[PDB]
């Protein structure tokens, strides 16, 4: 299975938009 | 302050602490407002709904 | 890309910003340089440039005749100068600071985003009713007890 | 490891530390890369993890019910607001040299070590009797008579 690798602080920069991986983010998205 | 100190994921959470809090009751106070066909029983029940939340957190 | 956009939310549409005659100012497709998560937000943005372009094409038309249609245009350039003059303002703060992404620029428009859309209909009531004569000073009256403060 | 320590004691466990309901937080068994005697000061530097976890379950459960027991809990945040704050600096001394052990980072809390063990126990005192009205601004008064210059 392939993915896509992204950076840290890129994803950050995403969550500033939309305002284990799987799982924080899936917190951020009840958001 | 992202592009001009050291950032990460655990950081900017615990930072929005008093945000996120916040806003989780915006999705009670709003889902009794648009969970409803008249126009004057939307205002009405919406309205109400507010002096009654607020009693709540008192 | 940040010109580009200023010039689109202004009357202008290009490459990036394709026009079509029935749905309005949209996004062409994915493009590689920028995020494929943005593909949104400007499309929410564009839903504010269609309401300027449909706006000035109908003021510049001025269509019906009469002097009460001629002043409501006259005057629906008034109202729609802190639009313009706000939007002038966003290429400054971006000549001073290159690290101002789409989000800031999103986040200033904010009051046009809330105002134009219930300015909208009230311009197609009238396109599509053949509104002629004093009838207006009515209309725009039955639309102007709404509850937003800004309209 | 020590940023992965630093989240530890901030309420995310990991394949080093695991998390037990019942326990609390403990090192799962000997690593090669560290030595064995470390195995001991981390377990006596769980014990305080361990506080702040079943604190901030228990802040965000609000459990009864009461408008002075929301209060609590909203003041419950302040008196823990300094040792948050005393571990964000943590990080930026390791940032700076790189020759800081987990002494160091165990002689940091110090205070901290003192404290939450004597207010445990003034939230076990509520959950286990069912104390309910302003009932609590005695039962937290009692307890405000105590030695302990920090408590």
């Amino acid at each position: 299975d392939d993915r896509v690798l992204v950076t840290e602080t890129q994803v950050i920069r995403e969550t500033l938009w939309l305002l284990c991986l799987r799982s924080v983010l899936e917190q951020i998205a009840a958001y | 302050c992202i592009i001009n100190t050291t950032i990460t994921l655990a950081i900017v959470v615990d930072k929005l602490a008093p945000r996120l809090s916040q806003l989780k009751v915006l999705h009670k106070v709003f889902s009794t407002g648009v969970a409803e066909t008249r126009n004057v029983v939307r205002a009405s029940h919406l309205l109400n709904t507010l002096y009654k939340a607020i009693l709540e957190y008192d | 890309m940040i010109h580009e956009l200023l010039l689109a939310l202004s009357g202008y549409p290009g490459s990036i910003f394709t026009w079509n005659k029935r749905s309005g100012l949209q996004v062409s497709q994915d493009f590689p340089f920028l995020h494929p998560s943005e593909t949104s937000v400007l499309n929410r943005l564009c839903r504010l440039g269609t309401d300027y372009i449909r706006f000035t094409e109908f003021i510049e038309q001025y269509t019906l005749h009469g002097i009460y249609l001629r002043a409501f245009c006259t005057g629906l350039d008034s109202v729609l100068q802190p639009y313009r003059q706000a939007l002038l303002d966003l290429e400054q703060e971006f000549l001073g600071d290159p690290h101002l992404s789409i989000s800031h620029v999103n986040y200033f428009l904010d009051q046009f985003q809330l105002l134009f859309p219930s300015v909208m209909v009230v311009v197609e009531q009238i396109k599509s009713q053949k509104i002629h004569g004093c009838q207006i000073l009515e209309t725009v009256y039955k639309h102007s007890c709404g509850g937003l403060p800004p309209v």
